[PDB]
RNA sequence: AAAAUAGACUACGAAAGUGGCUUUAACAUAUCUGAACACACAAUAGCUAAGACCCAAACUGGGAUUAGAUA
């Protein structure tokens, strides 16, 4: 189906993003991906000091990859978040826009 | 005799009153809508007595918040000092 | 044997043009993306054909029956997965139950479709025991 | 209507052969999902 | 390990029960009554085997206390 990808990503300089950044949407598309739209949204503080990869962050990016993809590639891209060293957190949703709005009136 | 009473629903009755979010799209990652229900100093939600939202944006705005927080983009004891000068639509 | 997943949805496969379209929506719109549900559906859309006179007449006991066997096949392919999963058991051996009671309604009033039915789905009418 | 918008849609998405324009691309762009609702039930946009 | 706010909600589940997030499966049945004996569950006692043992703790020891100590 339609999944969004929220990335935290470990603060770096423009090559090392770029090359975090390609590194994932190759996953996604090696594990079956369509990726549609990829949307930086910006390089700020995090809520809380998250420890990754034996370091501690206080900082990061914000991504998101739209894309489609079958469904048991979900599991398999996650394990493979589990294992990037550039990746504070990443997690995969349902697409929000695929959820219609409900008709309260 | 046409001055017989007729059959109807009761017209004075005022519309069921539409919350301030209703229509609208409650996202995980709009943390500036979220953070108008949380309490500036511990990070609480609000109920519905204070936000005054029907039940199901309630729990919508309950479920994004809770899904923003696990995923790094709300803080959790506290609301986020930039959003403490937003319109305040919390009756407390 | 389930569909290929190549196939269209059936909500996507008789829109005019649908064959002069790229690879990629093909993609888009087939069962390799999409949930179990649709694939069901694909199932249940080729047994109608299949098996009833009327595919298109979803009320009569052949069509419940038919949805209930590939319900029925849906259960059995989570428990593979889930062994202890009490609830799914139950929902099992419940829609079980229920087919072979559309089994024996289908057979009482109408013998030709319940034979067709019986082949069609692979199904084995059993007699319940005396005690 | 929803395989049209499907057909125009499909012609903007990141191939492998567009994937590294893209990703500069995204990283020389910046996208808001922040907004605020008034008691009016008005957006207030950042 | 177990889940403060929401929850002033009363939804889901056959019942017991279920209230941290994501994803995947997934929530029988178009009349009703009908089981000790059929199939699934569920709970309540009491013993039996092995296992863990932070913490608490009937019993069992030790210390302090009136003038049969504080049960
Ligand atoms: S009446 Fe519109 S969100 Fe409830
Ligand atoms: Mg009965
Ligand atoms: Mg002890």
């Amino acid at each position: 189906p339609r999944y969004e990808l929220a990335l935290i990503l470990k603060a770096m300089q423009r090559p090392e993003t770029a090359a975090t950044l390609k590194r994932t949407i190759e996953a996604l598309m090696d594990r079956g991906a369509i990726v549609r739209d990829l949307e930086n949204l910006g390089e700020r503080a995090l809520p809380y000091r998250i420890s990754a990869h034996s370091q501690q962050h206080n900082r990061g990016g914000y991504f998101l990859v739209d894309f489609y993809a079958p469904t048991a590639a979900v599991e398999s891209m996650v394990e493979h978040l589990s294992r990037d060293i550039d990746v504070i957190r990443g997690n995969i949703v349902k697409h929000p826009l695929t959820q219609e709005l409900k008709e309260c009136e | 005799n046409e001055d017989l009473p007729i059959s109807m629903e009761n017209p004075y009755k005022e519309p069921l009153k539409k919350c301030i979010l209703c229509g609208k799209h409650v996202d995980y990652k709009n943390v500036q809508l979220l953070s108008q229900f949380v309490s500036p100093f511990t990070g609480c939600i609000y109920g519905r007595h204070i936000t005054g939202l029907c039940g199901k944006k309630q729990k919508e705005i309950t479920k994004a918040i809770k899904r923003a927080q696990i995923m790094g983009f709300m803080p959790v004891t506290y609301k986020d000092p930039a959003y403490l000068k937003d319109p305040k639509v919390c009756n407390i | 044997d389930d569909p290929p997943p190549s196939t269209l949805l059936k909500d996507y496969q008789n829109v005019p043009g649908i064959e002069k379209v790229d690879d990629v929506v093909k993609r888009l719109l087939s069962l390799e993306m999409a949930n179990k549900k649709e694939m069901l559906k694909i199932k249940q859309e080729q047994f109608m054909k299949k098996i009833v006179a009327n595919p298109e007449d979803t009320r009569s006991l052949e069509a419940r029956i038919i949805a209930l066997s590939v319900k029925i096949r849906s259960y059995e392919e989570h428990l593979e997965k889930h062994r202890k999963d009490k609830a799914h058991k139950r929902y099992l051996l419940m829609s079980i139950d229920q087919r072979k009671k559309m089994l024996k309604n289908l057979r009482n009033t109408n013998y030709d479709v319940f034979e067709k039915i019986c082949w069609g789905l692979g199904i084995e009418y059993t007699f319940p025991p005396l005690y | 209507r929803e395989v049209l918008q499907l057909q125009e849609e499909v012609k903007n998405f990141i191939t492998r052969e567009n994937l590294e324009a893209r990703v500069e691309a995204a990283l020389d762009s910046r996208k808001n999902y922040n907004w605020a609702i008034t008691r009016e039930g008005l957006v207030v946009r950042p």
